[PDB]
Protein backbone atom coordinates (compact mmCIF):
# COMPACT_ATOMS: atom_id res chain seq x y z
CA UNK A 1 0.00 0.00 0.00
CA UNK A 2 0.69 3.65 -0.74
CA UNK A 3 1.08 5.40 2.76
CA UNK A 4 2.29 8.58 4.23
CA UNK A 5 2.58 8.49 7.73
CA UNK A 6 2.53 11.93 10.43
CA UNK A 7 2.17 12.15 13.49
CA UNK A 8 -1.28 13.45 14.24
CA UNK A 9 0.14 16.75 16.49
CA UNK A 10 3.90 18.65 17.34
CA UNK A 11 4.51 21.38 19.55
CA UNK A 12 7.12 24.27 19.31
CA UNK A 13 8.04 27.30 21.44
CA UNK A 14 8.01 30.60 19.40
CA UNK A 15 11.25 31.70 17.71
CA UNK A 16 12.63 28.10 17.61
CA UNK A 17 13.14 26.04 14.74
CA UNK A 18 10.61 23.24 14.00
CA UNK A 19 10.71 20.27 11.52
CA UNK A 20 7.57 18.45 10.73
CA UNK A 21 8.10 14.57 9.30
CA UNK A 22 6.32 12.64 6.85
CA UNK A 23 7.31 9.10 6.35
CA UNK A 24 6.50 7.08 2.92
CA UNK A 25 5.99 3.47 2.84
CA UNK A 26 9.34 1.50 2.50
CA UNK A 27 8.73 0.02 -1.39
CA UNK A 28 8.01 4.00 -2.26
CA UNK A 29 10.44 5.92 -0.61
CA UNK A 30 12.18 7.35 -3.24
CA UNK A 31 8.90 9.34 -3.90
CA UNK A 32 7.99 12.96 -4.65
CA UNK A 33 5.72 14.33 -2.38
CA UNK A 34 4.04 17.49 -1.71
CA UNK A 35 3.38 19.31 1.84
CA UNK A 36 0.40 21.85 2.46
CA UNK A 37 -0.81 24.27 4.75
CA UNK A 38 -4.22 23.97 6.02
CA UNK A 39 -6.41 25.84 8.26
CA UNK A 40 -9.72 24.81 9.76
CA UNK A 41 -12.74 24.62 7.46
CA UNK A 42 -10.32 26.45 4.75
CA UNK A 43 -8.72 24.95 1.05
CA UNK A 44 -4.93 23.69 1.77
CA UNK A 45 -2.40 26.01 0.56
CA UNK A 46 0.75 24.64 -1.17
CA UNK A 47 3.59 24.76 0.78
CA UNK A 48 6.48 22.97 -1.47
CA UNK A 49 7.34 19.97 -4.03
CA UNK A 50 10.22 17.85 -2.34
CA UNK A 51 12.01 15.23 -4.09
CA UNK A 52 14.16 12.33 -2.45
CA UNK A 53 17.85 14.39 -2.41
CA UNK A 54 15.91 16.96 -0.36
CA UNK A 55 15.68 19.46 -2.63
CA UNK A 56 12.65 21.63 -2.79
CA UNK A 57 10.38 24.07 -4.68
CA UNK A 58 8.48 26.01 -2.88
CA UNK A 59 4.61 27.56 -3.53
CA UNK A 60 3.81 31.42 -3.76
CA UNK A 61 3.14 33.10 -0.41
CA UNK A 62 5.37 30.87 1.29
CA UNK A 63 8.70 32.59 3.48
CA UNK A 64 12.02 31.88 3.75
CA UNK A 65 11.76 30.43 6.73
CA UNK A 66 10.10 27.20 5.34
CA UNK A 67 13.03 24.79 3.77
CA UNK A 68 12.76 21.00 3.03
CA UNK A 69 14.87 17.70 3.20
CA UNK A 70 15.11 14.59 3.06
CA UNK A 71 16.42 11.19 4.33
CA UNK A 72 15.83 7.53 2.85
CA UNK A 73 11.40 7.55 3.14
CA UNK A 74 11.79 10.35 5.53
CA UNK A 75 10.52 14.33 4.18
CA UNK A 76 10.98 16.34 6.58
CA UNK A 77 9.47 20.30 6.31
CA UNK A 78 11.28 22.72 8.70
CA UNK A 79 10.07 26.19 9.54
CA UNK A 80 12.79 28.36 11.44
CA UNK A 81 12.29 30.76 13.69
CA UNK A 82 8.36 29.71 13.96
CA UNK A 83 6.00 32.48 14.14
CA UNK A 84 2.07 31.99 15.41
CA UNK A 85 1.01 32.56 11.88
CA UNK A 86 2.59 28.81 10.95
CA UNK A 87 -0.32 27.22 13.79
CA UNK A 88 -1.60 25.07 11.14
CA UNK A 89 -2.52 21.30 10.30
CA UNK A 90 0.37 20.49 7.97
CA UNK A 91 -0.12 17.27 5.24
CA UNK A 92 1.43 15.69 2.89
CA UNK A 93 0.49 14.29 -0.67
CA UNK A 94 1.79 11.68 -2.99
CA UNK A 95 1.15 10.68 -6.65
CA UNK A 96 1.55 7.09 -8.19
CA UNK A 97 0.54 4.47 -10.89
CA UNK A 98 -1.11 1.84 -9.27
CA UNK A 99 -2.62 -0.84 -12.03
CA UNK A 100 -2.40 1.21 -14.65
CA UNK A 101 -4.13 4.12 -12.71
CA UNK A 102 -3.47 7.57 -11.31
CA UNK A 103 -3.72 7.86 -7.52
CA UNK A 104 -3.16 10.65 -4.92
CA UNK A 105 -3.27 9.84 -1.20
CA UNK A 106 -2.33 12.50 1.74
CA UNK A 107 -1.47 11.75 4.92
CA UNK A 108 -3.33 12.70 8.47
CA UNK A 109 -2.16 16.06 9.07
CA UNK A 110 0.22 17.17 12.05
CA UNK A 111 -1.49 19.86 13.95
CA UNK A 112 1.49 22.18 15.28
CA UNK A 113 1.08 24.25 18.37
CA UNK A 114 3.49 27.34 19.04
CA UNK A 115 3.66 27.55 22.73
CA UNK A 116 4.73 31.12 24.68
CA UNK A 117 2.46 33.28 22.60
CA UNK A 118 0.92 36.42 24.77
CA UNK A 119 -1.91 35.44 27.28
CA UNK A 120 -4.89 37.19 25.90
CA UNK A 121 -8.14 37.88 27.74
CA UNK A 122 -11.74 37.42 26.68
CA UNK A 123 -13.95 40.22 25.02
CA UNK A 124 -17.23 40.18 25.88
CA UNK A 125 -20.10 41.75 24.09
CA UNK A 126 -23.61 40.83 25.19
CA UNK A 127 -27.16 41.45 23.65
CA UNK A 128 -30.26 41.35 25.13
CA UNK A 129 -33.64 40.04 22.83
CA UNK A 130 -34.45 42.65 20.04
CA UNK A 131 -38.12 44.08 19.77
CA UNK A 132 -39.05 41.91 16.92
CA UNK A 133 -38.08 38.62 18.56
CA UNK A 134 -40.40 39.28 21.63
CA UNK A 135 -42.94 40.61 19.47
CA UNK A 136 -42.90 36.69 18.92
CA UNK A 137 -43.14 36.22 22.07
CA UNK A 138 -39.84 34.49 22.09
CA UNK A 139 -36.45 35.99 23.83
CA UNK A 140 -32.72 35.17 22.74
CA UNK A 141 -29.61 35.95 24.96
CA UNK A 142 -26.54 36.88 22.99
CA UNK A 143 -23.20 36.51 24.46
CA UNK A 144 -20.06 36.93 22.01
CA UNK A 145 -16.42 36.29 23.14
CA UNK A 146 -13.80 37.45 21.25
CA UNK A 147 -9.75 38.60 21.11
CA UNK A 148 -8.75 35.33 23.37
CA UNK A 149 -5.81 33.25 24.03
CA UNK A 150 -4.94 30.49 25.18
CA UNK A 151 -8.79 28.49 23.19
CA UNK A 152 -9.89 27.05 26.59
CA UNK A 153 -12.75 29.30 28.20
CA UNK A 154 -15.78 28.08 29.85
CA UNK A 155 -18.70 29.75 29.70
CA UNK A 156 -21.45 29.97 32.14
CA UNK A 157 -24.86 31.98 32.25
CA UNK A 158 -26.73 33.12 35.30
CA UNK A 159 -30.28 34.20 36.19
CA UNK A 160 -30.90 36.34 39.13
CA UNK A 161 -27.40 35.55 40.66
CA UNK A 162 -28.22 31.61 40.16
CA UNK A 163 -26.66 29.01 37.96
CA UNK A 164 -29.45 28.03 35.15
CA UNK A 165 -28.40 25.64 32.27
CA UNK A 166 -31.98 24.99 30.69
CA UNK A 167 -31.76 26.99 27.31
CA UNK A 168 -27.86 27.27 27.11
CA UNK A 169 -26.26 26.95 23.90
CA UNK A 170 -22.29 27.25 23.64
CA UNK A 171 -19.78 26.73 20.48
CA UNK A 172 -16.66 25.77 20.60
CA UNK A 173 -13.76 28.05 20.20
CA UNK A 174 -12.49 28.72 16.64
CA UNK A 175 -9.66 30.67 15.22
CA UNK A 176 -9.38 34.26 14.36
CA UNK A 177 -5.64 35.85 13.44
CA UNK A 178 -3.83 34.13 16.26
CA UNK A 179 -6.73 34.83 18.87
CA UNK A 180 -9.58 33.30 19.18
CA UNK A 181 -13.89 33.12 19.08
CA UNK A 182 -17.06 31.89 20.71
CA UNK A 183 -20.69 32.66 21.10
CA UNK A 184 -23.25 31.48 23.64
CA UNK A 185 -26.46 31.94 23.38
CA UNK A 186 -29.47 31.68 26.19
CA UNK A 187 -33.23 30.40 24.44
CA UNK A 188 -35.80 31.42 26.48
CA UNK A 189 -39.40 32.45 26.28
CA UNK A 190 -40.26 36.06 26.43
CA UNK A 191 -41.77 35.68 29.46
CA UNK A 192 -38.86 34.12 31.62
CA UNK A 193 -37.40 37.19 30.16
CA UNK A 194 -39.56 39.96 31.40
CA UNK A 195 -39.94 38.68 35.33
CA UNK A 196 -36.56 37.69 35.92
CA UNK A 197 -33.99 40.72 36.91
CA UNK A 198 -30.91 40.21 35.34
CA UNK A 199 -29.37 37.62 33.49
CA UNK A 200 -25.26 37.06 33.31
CA UNK A 201 -22.89 35.48 31.27
CA UNK A 202 -19.71 34.78 32.64
CA UNK A 203 -16.35 33.60 30.92
CA UNK A 204 -13.47 31.46 32.47
CA UNK A 205 -10.23 32.12 31.11
CA UNK A 206 -6.84 30.71 32.52
CA UNK A 207 -8.72 31.32 36.52
CA UNK A 208 -9.54 34.74 35.53
CA UNK A 209 -13.73 35.25 35.46
CA UNK A 210 -15.08 38.10 33.19
CA UNK A 211 -18.80 38.60 33.29
CA UNK A 212 -21.41 41.03 31.68
CA UNK A 213 -25.31 41.50 32.81
CA UNK A 214 -28.63 41.87 31.16
CA UNK A 215 -31.47 43.65 32.13
CA UNK A 216 -35.01 43.25 31.21
CA UNK A 217 -35.75 46.66 33.15
CA UNK B 1 14.31 5.23 -10.38
CA UNK B 2 10.60 5.54 -9.75
CA UNK B 3 9.69 9.05 -8.64
CA UNK B 4 5.67 8.48 -8.40
CA UNK B 5 3.37 10.66 -10.28
CA UNK B 6 3.05 14.47 -10.16
CA UNK B 7 -0.69 16.37 -9.67
CA UNK B 8 0.25 18.42 -12.35
CA UNK B 9 0.82 17.51 -16.05
CA UNK C 1 -5.75 35.87 -12.04
CA UNK C 2 -6.58 32.65 -11.83
CA UNK C 3 -10.02 31.65 -10.14
CA UNK C 4 -11.97 28.79 -9.64
CA UNK C 5 -15.66 29.26 -8.83
CA UNK C 6 -17.82 26.24 -7.19
CA UNK C 7 -21.51 26.16 -7.72
CA UNK C 8 -24.71 23.35 -6.85
CA UNK C 9 -26.50 22.64 -4.14
CA UNK C 10 -25.48 21.38 -1.10
CA UNK C 11 -28.28 19.75 0.83
CA UNK C 12 -28.57 16.28 -0.63
CA UNK C 13 -30.89 13.59 0.68
CA UNK C 14 -29.81 10.30 1.68
CA UNK C 15 -29.59 7.48 -1.29
CA UNK C 16 -29.77 11.08 -4.26
CA UNK C 17 -26.95 12.67 -6.37
CA UNK C 18 -24.78 15.27 -5.30
CA UNK C 19 -23.76 17.73 -8.36
CA UNK C 20 -20.86 20.56 -8.22
CA UNK C 21 -20.01 23.08 -11.18
CA UNK C 22 -16.08 24.00 -10.96
CA UNK C 23 -15.89 27.14 -13.34
CA UNK C 24 -12.30 28.80 -14.39
CA UNK C 25 -11.25 31.75 -15.29
CA UNK C 26 -7.90 32.87 -16.51
CA UNK C 27 -6.43 29.49 -17.75
CA UNK C 28 -7.16 26.88 -20.07
CA UNK C 29 -8.46 23.48 -19.56
CA UNK C 30 -7.17 22.42 -22.59
CA UNK C 31 -3.53 22.35 -20.68
CA UNK C 32 -4.61 21.74 -16.70
CA UNK C 33 -5.90 18.65 -14.76
CA UNK C 34 -8.96 18.98 -12.49
CA UNK C 35 -8.92 16.88 -9.36
CA UNK C 36 -11.56 16.98 -7.14
CA UNK C 37 -11.19 16.48 -2.97
CA UNK C 38 -12.99 16.17 -0.09
CA UNK C 39 -12.73 16.86 3.77
CA UNK C 40 -14.66 15.69 6.55
CA UNK C 41 -15.09 17.06 9.85
CA UNK C 42 -12.06 15.83 11.82
CA UNK C 43 -11.28 13.04 9.00
CA UNK C 44 -8.55 14.46 6.86
CA UNK C 45 -7.97 14.64 3.29
CA UNK C 46 -9.28 12.61 0.73
CA UNK C 47 -8.78 12.36 -2.83
CA UNK C 48 -11.94 11.36 -5.21
CA UNK C 49 -11.08 11.95 -8.76
CA UNK C 50 -9.23 13.59 -11.23
CA UNK C 51 -9.64 14.92 -15.14
CA UNK C 52 -6.62 15.66 -17.19
CA UNK C 53 -6.72 17.99 -19.95
CA UNK C 54 -7.00 15.25 -22.70
CA UNK C 55 -10.22 14.35 -21.60
CA UNK C 56 -9.42 10.95 -19.85
CA UNK C 57 -9.87 10.27 -15.71
CA UNK C 58 -8.86 8.12 -12.86
CA UNK C 59 -10.58 7.65 -9.65
CA UNK C 60 -10.21 6.55 -6.17
CA UNK C 61 -11.20 3.33 -6.14
CA UNK C 62 -13.28 2.94 -2.92
CA UNK C 63 -15.53 5.82 -5.32
CA UNK C 64 -15.19 4.69 -8.60
CA UNK C 65 -18.98 2.84 -9.35
CA UNK C 66 -20.50 6.64 -8.08
CA UNK C 67 -18.58 8.66 -8.86
CA UNK C 68 -18.17 10.74 -12.41
CA UNK C 69 -16.04 13.47 -13.53
CA UNK C 70 -16.73 15.43 -17.11
CA UNK C 71 -16.01 19.14 -18.28
CA UNK C 72 -16.78 21.19 -21.08
CA UNK C 73 -13.57 22.88 -22.47
CA UNK C 74 -15.50 25.75 -24.40
CA UNK C 75 -16.97 26.95 -21.63
CA UNK C 76 -14.29 25.55 -19.40
CA UNK C 77 -16.43 24.13 -16.72
CA UNK C 78 -15.68 20.94 -14.91
CA UNK C 79 -18.84 18.38 -13.52
CA UNK C 80 -18.58 16.54 -10.54
CA UNK C 81 -20.69 14.11 -9.99
CA UNK C 82 -22.03 10.99 -6.96
CA UNK C 83 -24.54 9.16 -6.62
CA UNK C 84 -25.99 7.57 -3.50
CA UNK C 85 -24.67 9.70 -0.93
CA UNK C 86 -24.63 8.22 2.70
CA UNK C 87 -24.36 10.24 5.98
CA UNK C 88 -20.66 9.83 5.87
CA UNK C 89 -20.59 11.77 2.65
CA UNK C 90 -20.98 14.84 4.53
CA UNK C 91 -18.14 17.12 3.86
CA UNK C 92 -16.56 19.94 1.86
CA UNK C 93 -15.84 19.48 -1.37
CA UNK C 94 -12.83 20.85 -3.58
CA UNK C 95 -11.66 21.57 -6.96
CA UNK C 96 -7.95 21.57 -7.57
CA UNK C 97 -5.40 22.56 -10.28
CA UNK C 98 -1.79 21.70 -9.73
CA UNK C 99 1.07 23.53 -11.84
CA UNK C 100 4.52 23.75 -11.44
CA UNK C 101 4.95 24.78 -8.05
CA UNK C 102 1.75 25.24 -6.77
CA UNK C 103 -2.00 24.73 -6.42
CA UNK C 104 -5.56 26.92 -7.26
CA UNK C 105 -8.38 25.92 -5.25
CA UNK C 106 -12.27 26.34 -5.65
CA UNK C 107 -14.10 27.92 -2.39
CA UNK C 108 -15.22 24.65 -1.04
CA UNK C 109 -18.82 23.69 -0.95
CA UNK C 110 -20.40 22.29 1.77
CA UNK C 111 -22.13 19.31 1.66
CA UNK C 112 -25.11 18.07 4.26
CA UNK C 113 -26.66 14.93 3.35
CA UNK C 114 -29.55 14.68 5.50
CA UNK C 115 -33.59 14.09 5.53
CA UNK C 116 -34.46 16.77 7.46
CA UNK C 117 -36.47 19.89 5.99
CA UNK C 118 -34.76 22.96 5.04
CA UNK C 119 -35.53 26.31 7.66
CA UNK C 120 -35.20 29.52 6.65
CA UNK C 121 -33.19 31.18 9.41
CA UNK C 122 -35.14 34.73 11.36
CA UNK C 123 -32.83 37.03 11.37
CA UNK C 124 -32.77 40.03 14.07
CA UNK C 125 -30.87 43.05 14.34
CA UNK C 126 -28.84 43.80 17.32
CA UNK C 127 -28.52 47.01 19.00
CA UNK C 128 -26.74 47.91 21.63
CA UNK C 129 -27.59 47.90 25.44
CA UNK C 130 -29.50 51.07 26.78
CA UNK C 131 -26.95 54.02 27.48
CA UNK C 132 -24.04 52.57 25.10
CA UNK C 133 -21.25 57.11 25.43
CA UNK C 134 -17.76 55.60 24.36
CA UNK C 135 -16.12 57.04 21.04
CA UNK C 136 -17.14 53.42 18.90
CA UNK C 137 -19.97 51.22 19.06
CA UNK C 138 -20.47 47.14 18.41
CA UNK C 139 -23.84 46.32 16.68
CA UNK C 140 -24.62 42.67 15.87
CA UNK C 141 -27.38 40.07 13.74
CA UNK C 142 -28.80 37.75 14.92
CA UNK C 143 -29.25 34.99 12.72
CA UNK C 144 -31.62 31.90 14.52
CA UNK C 145 -32.76 28.25 13.70
CA UNK C 146 -32.06 27.54 9.95
CA UNK C 147 -31.12 24.17 8.40
CA UNK C 148 -28.64 23.34 6.54
CA UNK C 149 -25.42 25.46 6.92
CA UNK C 150 -24.10 27.44 5.43
CA UNK C 151 -25.54 31.24 5.25
CA UNK C 152 -23.56 34.10 4.06
CA UNK C 153 -23.75 37.18 6.21
CA UNK C 154 -22.58 40.68 5.18
CA UNK C 155 -22.86 43.91 5.99
CA UNK C 156 -24.06 46.80 3.72
CA UNK C 157 -23.85 44.56 0.94
CA UNK C 158 -19.90 44.07 1.39
CA UNK C 159 -19.17 48.08 1.75
CA UNK C 160 -18.49 47.75 5.21
CA UNK C 161 -16.14 45.17 6.31
CA UNK C 162 -13.54 46.06 8.66
CA UNK C 163 -14.43 45.58 12.61
CA UNK C 164 -16.69 42.65 11.38
CA UNK C 165 -16.53 39.12 13.68
CA UNK C 166 -18.67 36.52 12.07
CA UNK C 167 -18.74 33.80 15.26
CA UNK C 168 -19.34 30.12 13.51
CA UNK C 169 -22.88 28.69 13.52
CA UNK C 170 -24.07 26.71 16.98
CA UNK C 171 -25.97 23.58 16.29
CA UNK C 172 -28.81 22.31 18.71
CA UNK C 173 -32.36 20.47 18.34
CA UNK C 174 -31.24 19.74 14.77
CA UNK C 175 -31.10 23.82 13.81
CA UNK C 176 -28.11 26.34 13.67
CA UNK C 177 -27.73 29.70 15.19
CA UNK C 178 -24.97 31.97 14.06
CA UNK C 179 -24.55 35.67 15.33
CA UNK C 180 -22.17 38.36 13.59
CA UNK C 181 -20.89 41.57 15.17
CA UNK C 182 -19.31 44.88 13.52
CA UNK C 183 -17.35 47.70 15.80
CA UNK C 184 -17.89 51.27 14.06
CA UNK C 185 -17.36 54.83 15.67
CA UNK C 186 -20.17 56.75 17.47
CA UNK C 187 -19.83 59.48 15.23
CA UNK C 188 -21.11 56.53 11.84
CA UNK C 189 -23.85 54.96 13.68
CA UNK C 190 -26.77 55.51 13.99
CA UNK C 191 -26.15 58.73 12.12
CA UNK C 192 -25.64 56.67 8.98
CA UNK C 193 -27.14 53.58 7.85
CA UNK C 194 -25.87 50.04 8.78
CA UNK C 195 -27.52 47.01 7.65
CA UNK C 196 -27.12 43.25 8.16
CA UNK C 197 -27.58 41.04 4.69
CA UNK C 198 -28.75 37.31 5.14
CA UNK C 199 -28.35 35.11 2.37
CA UNK C 200 -29.56 31.02 2.82
CA UNK C 201 -29.17 29.57 -0.38
CA UNK C 202 -30.79 26.39 0.36
CA UNK C 203 -34.57 28.14 0.86
CA UNK C 204 -33.87 30.92 -1.50
CA UNK C 205 -34.03 33.65 1.16
CA UNK C 206 -32.33 36.92 1.18
CA UNK C 207 -32.84 39.39 4.31
CA UNK C 208 -32.00 42.52 5.15
CA UNK C 209 -32.27 43.96 8.69
CA UNK C 210 -31.57 47.29 9.23
CA UNK C 211 -30.14 48.30 12.98
CA UNK C 212 -31.75 50.88 14.43
CA UNK C 213 -31.31 52.66 17.98
CA UNK C 214 -33.37 50.76 20.93
NA1 LIG D 1 -9.01 19.18 -17.41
Amino acid sequence: QLVLTQSSSASFSLGASAKLTCTLSSQHSTYTIDWYQQQPLKPPKYVMELRRDGSHNTGDGIPDRFSGSSSGADRYLSISNIQPEDEAIYICGVGDTIKEQFVYVFGGGTKVTVLGQPKSTPTLTVFPPSSEELKENKATLVCLISNFSPSGVTVAWKANGTPITQGVDTSNPTKEGNKFMASSFLHLTSDQWRSHNSFTCQVTHEGDTVEKSLSPA
Amino acid sequence: VQTGRRPYE
Amino acid sequence: QVQLKQSGPGLVQPSQSLSITCTVSGLSLTSYGVHWVRQSPGKGLEWLGVIWSGGNTDYNAAFISRLSISKDNSKNQVFFKMNSLRADDTAIYYCAIYYRYGAYWGQGTLVTVSAAKTTAPSVYPLAPVCGDTGSSVTLGCLVKGYFPKPVTLTWNSGSLSSGVHTFPAVLQSDLYTLSSSVTVTSSTWPSQSITCNVAHPASSTKVDKKIEPR
